[PDB]
């Protein structure tokens, strides 16, 4: 299970066992066209303490592309339970506008939480964007 | 009613059963609840719990609400084995303003007026 991210073909990387804080690694493409990962994991603080999203895997994600202006990127995390609602429905609001982000769960993640997915997901940046706290 | 908390589902049919849930506390005294009449989770009040305290979300598609308290950060918990959140101080309510934000969802479906929202 490989995944496209613009030129390159990128399958998962090993991460750390889940042990209840998410451990993610983060891969987008540079002005140049070269290949670029960060490792993020959850907990932190975050400039958006109002989105319970902001601090997780593909919260941290979907903020480093705003700020550096990326617009295609690809993220892993480790997290069994999957990809949670909170970043399912607030997404795309980090999200700068139109810019592409796909989250993939572990493999066999099985939800817990009623609007959390196992499945990967392709947000695509709207137009709004995080309210200050 | 789906109710999720760091255990679990239930289904809960009346409001006394919710109010002893939205009680319960099984690790770091603090609990993480998801409040859903869907299948797909959409709408949904998605609670965080701390002691006494509370932030309460309301989601519904292209819907995001945060409750509005009275600012730094609060630390509550995700999960059982203690991943941790960091949330706004402005967003912290009272446990049982909480309460009576649960048993309005749970009687309407839809986004309490009990509390004073922010919208993301
Ligand atoms: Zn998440």
């Amino acid at each position: 299970g490989s995944y496209a991210l613009g030129p390159y073909q990128i399958s998962a990387p090993q991460l750390p066992a889940y042990n209840g804080q998410t451990v993610g690694t983060f891969y987008y493409v540079n002005d140049a066209g070269g290949l670029e990962s960060k490792v993020f994991s959850s907990g932190g603080p975050t400039p958006y303490p109002n989105y319970a999203n902001a601090g997780h895997v593909e919260g941290q994600s979907a903020l480093f592309m705003r700020d550096n202006g990326i617009s295609e990127g690809l993220v892993f995390h480790n997290n069994p339970e999957g990809t949670c609602g909170f970043c399912v429905n607030m997404t795309e609001t980090l999200l700068p506008e139109n810019a592409k982000m796909t989250v993939v769960p572990p493999e066999g993640a099985i939800p817990v939480k009623r609007g959390a997915t196992g499945e990967t997901k392709v947000f695509t940046g709207n137009s709004n964007s995080p309210k200050s706290p | 009613m789906y109710a999720d908390d760091f255990d679990g589902e239930i289904e809960i049919d009346e409001v006394d059963s919710l109010v002893e849930f939205l009680s319960r506390r099984p690790a770091f005294d603090a609990n993480n609840f998801v409040l859903t009449f869907e299948e797909s989770g959409f709408p949904q009040l998605n609670i965080f719990a701390k002691n006494d305290i509370a932030v309460v979300y309301y989601m519904d598609i292209g819907e995001n609400f945060v409750s509005k308290g009275n600012g730094g950060t609060e630390k509550f918990y995700e999960n059982k084995l203690g991943g941790e959140v960091d949330l706004s101080k402005d967003c912290v309510v009272s446990k049982e303003q909480m309460i009576e934000a649960a048993k309005q969802f749970f009687a309407t479906k839809q986004r309490p007026e009990q509390l004073t929202w922010s919208e993301l």
